[PDB]
DNA sequence: GCCCTGGAGAATCCCGGTGCCGAGGCCGCTCAATTGGTCGTAGACAGCTCTAGCACCGCTTAAACGCACGTACGCGCTGTCCCCCGCGTTTTAACCGCCAAGGGGATTACTCCCTAGTCTCCAGGCACGTGTCAGATATATACATCCTGTGCA
DNA sequence: TGCACAGGATGTATATATCTGACACGTGCCTGGAGACTAGGGAGTAATCCCCTTGGCGGTTAAAACGCGGGGGACAGCGCGTACGTGCGTTTAAGCGGTGCTAGAGCTGTCTACGACCAATTGAGCGGCCTCGGCACCGGGATTCTCCAGGGC
């Protein structure tokens, strides 16, 4: 009796919404903490420009979005609609990163 | 007073006012366009440098730039770019 | 020192990225894989950026360093310098 | 006495700076010498490319019902024009988003 | 009853043989004719160096072999053992061509 | 004037390439698809090589021109110069 | 009188030509000035890389019962060493072939 | 006679006699090694030139070569190359 | 029992009104481009040699081509179950604004050491010539591999 | 009667003998590298300013997390029929070797027009400033799409 959308309607809705928007999708403070942690291993007491952290975020998001596009293509080639770690790995091996 | 920085912003604005008179641009978009002009400059100039070295020449000329444009641009863009550059050089030679 | 910061990239965030990528259904094992891939990419870029910063004899990592590292990796970014 | 100064950009009919391009060519470690027509050719080519991108971006902004060009409009122009997509295929445009694209197998079965 | 090998034994044998050898696998005169025909559309009365044509052939074989490796990977991803035009197209799409 | 020279690549040669690539079973449409792919690749490289030859004011394409074109496309070739 | 000439390569302990590398750096359009230790460092690095590749290729030739290195042995060395493969990941070696790799699903069932 | 062409063949042969005293090399393999040395030289020199331009300097130095080696080589290769180059520069400064 | 359809209901679109902050124009000044002239060399040009790319022929034979058979494999279908999705409630920590302290980037003046530029001198590296041994090829042989007919536990 | 085994056939690795042509060495010469020196500017160093990075605090919500119910998609199993692999006989050019010819690459000598370099002058482009309207946000009403319950065929 309570309203329920079927499994996939809301997912298509989110696809349209986030393909229409342009804003960053990860949280800024957690991403910054991750970047500082990764940089610890390369040099100690490093300082970061805010624009530097923002540029890193934009690059990482663009990379991940393109990777997920290729992953979806691989999954569809396997006659699936669910993306899987093997789809990610096949995309990275065809791109030439592993 | 802050030190002087150079950008292609005023020329980008002039070209924008030529093609779309009632249209403007934001600061981020101007930054992107400045980056685009710099990138294209570096690509064309590096290719011309390599061509001059390959032919054992000491000078970068209009024909080096033309061949670099033909090597770097995709097709119709290349032929229209060649037309524009040839026209500009002919007009410059006619003037002075 | 900082620890466990890869978990600040959360499942809903990976879902939003996948939705922008056009993904309808996501497997539960995707999130750890995406965390590992992101860590690899970030490590590469940050290594190159810190190398640039050290050559300049600076203690602060700048947007120009990030842009140079990305350009070295063939991932040119517009709008930061 | 000395004549009135004209810019080489005005002699060539361009809105891009021939003299600045010449200086950048001379100080960029490209060759030992730079010809006189090379900066003219290069400035003309840069102007043509800029005009192409700006025309397409302004069209997209008009479609969005905006007067100001933004990075979203720049990205839409680039990714929708095929030759500019080939030229800039390895470039990331900050705050540009992606094109709307859903694979037809994911659409509800009708 | 004449001897026959089963369907795949000779194929694996050919795989091992041609992965052991380093020679060029296309016929040189047909490749040269193809190269001259393609160059014909860019300039007339063009002459070629033997080393130019040989370099072109080496690059073309290297490209096709790498593409076929990626195609086999895609076909295996689809739970097949036969490579298909869809596999070639997907491999090229993920490569960026 | 040359015509009908893409058919000289022949099915057995494409099959030999696919064997060196490590494949077991081949479809019938693969041969035509491979002919098209090879033609595209050759057109790109030969166009660039003829551009280099025309810049040098030569009527002969050289191994150097081919190497420079392949290096321009990110496909460096060792052993010809 | 002037002394007997020593080469900068012998001063550095190297088998690679320091002065030739210096001339190439000077005529290559890389910068306006070249320091004294830049060719020394560059020649040392080039010698080290050549030594690594030649060692692996000689080992591969020894496994073949040959005394001369051939392109096939060079390719085997490069493709079997992980860091060298990363360094030469988009280079084609003429007459080198491929590595012997067959996928496991294509092998016969026991 | 023909005009002289420089190559790295005699130096590659010297290093081959250092690492494998009883192994020879064919002419095609020597061509490949020549190409490899020219490629690595061009890569390092270009990275150093870009570094100097980025930092607003007119001189390519050992610092630039070291940084370019770090950027262009993977891991242990970079470590050992940096060790070798530092050794060579120290020896050169000790000598003259 | 299956397909169509009308209502709910949720989401999106569209419109109209407000506030604000960033684009766009203006103004002063200073640094870089322009002007006019000189000079020395890179490149345009003509001439000439000789290498190599093209064209033709004839023969041998490897490789391509066409065909017939059968067998694995691609593909479509069906059924199970479990895992991912949509939704509702609770909890966490991002986010925004504000404040304060100090590190470090950015600039400037000064001086010295390093590098370019020149000239002379000569030895190291390139082209050429020659001989000998590693590798390619034949050939016969021994061994590893595959495939089926056959028998039994 | 479905799963080891024997044995036959086929392909492949191994050893030995001939031969040749390409590698490695020696020689002569020339041109590019080394030695010695000068002059000038790039960069190292010190000192100083002020921006911007970091760190902390508190309040407000948005967003993450956690659990639950159920539908739909992944995956395994089965059957069919066709498309590809395997082998065989016929046909076609490929490769190889010769020869002949000439176009064009490569090199040399001459000379002139073009680009570096320099000094002096000025206006275009940049920084700082100030203002207003494009856009973001809000709220309310209209339209669209999704889903299911219910009834006709």
């Amino acid at each position: 009796k309570p309203h329920r959308y079927r499994p996939g309607t809301v997912a298509l809705r989110e696809i349209r919404r986030y393909q229409k928007s342009t804003e960053l999708l990860i949280r800024k403070l957690p991403f910054q903490r991750l970047v500082r942690e990764i940089a610890q291993d390369f040099k100690t007491d490093l300082r970061f420009q805010s624009s530097a952290v923002m540029a890193l975020q934009e690059a990482s998001e663009a990379y991940l979005v393109g990777l997920f596009e290729d992953t979806n293509l691989c999954a569809i080639h396997a006659k699936r609609v669910t993306i899987m770690p093997k789809d990610i790995q096949l995309a990275r091996r065809i791109r030439g990163e592993r | 007073r802050k030190t002087r920085k150079e950008s292609y912003a005023i020329y980008v604005y002039k070209v924008l006012k030529q093609v779309h008179p009632d249209t403007g641009i934001s600061s981020k978009a101007m930054s992107i366009m400045n980056s685009f002009v710099n990138d294209v400059f570096e690509r064309i100039a590096g290719e011309a440098s390599r061509l001059a070295h390959y032919n054992k020449r000491s000078t970068i000329t209009s024909r080096e730039i033309q061949t670099a444009v033909r090597l770097l641009l995709p097709g119709e863009l290349a032929k229209h770019a060649v037309s524009e550059g040839t026209k500009a050089v002919t007009k410059y030679t006619s003037a002075k | 020192v900082l620890r466990d910061n890869i978990q600040g990239i959360t499942k809903p965030a990976i879902r939003r990225l996948a939705r922008r990528g056009g993904v309808k259904r996501i497997s539960g094992l995707i999130y750890e894989e995406t965390r590992g891939v992101l860590k690899v990419f970030l490590e590469n870029v940050i290594r190159d950026a810190v190398t640039y910063t050290e050559h300049a004899k600076r203690k602060t990592v700048t947007a120009m360093d990030v842009v140079y590292a990305l350009k070295r990796q063939g991932r040119t970014l517009y709008g930061f310098g | 006495t000395r004549a009135k100064a004209k810019t080489r950009s005005s002699r060539a009919g361009l809105q891009f700076p021939v003299g600045r391009v010449h200086r950048l060519l001379r100080k960029g470690n490209y060759a030992e010498r730079v010809g006189a027509g090379a900066p003219v050719y290069l400035a003309a080519v840069l102007e043509y490319l800029t005009a192409e991108i700006l025309e397409l971006a302004g069209n997209a902004a008009r479609d969005n019902k905006k007067t100001r060009i933004i990075p979203r409009h720049l990205q839409l122009a680039v990714r929708n024009d095929e030759e500019l997509n080939k030229l800039l295929g390895r470039v990331t445009i900050a705050q540009g988003g992606v094109l709307p694209n859903i694979q037809s197998v994911l659409l509800p079965k009708k």
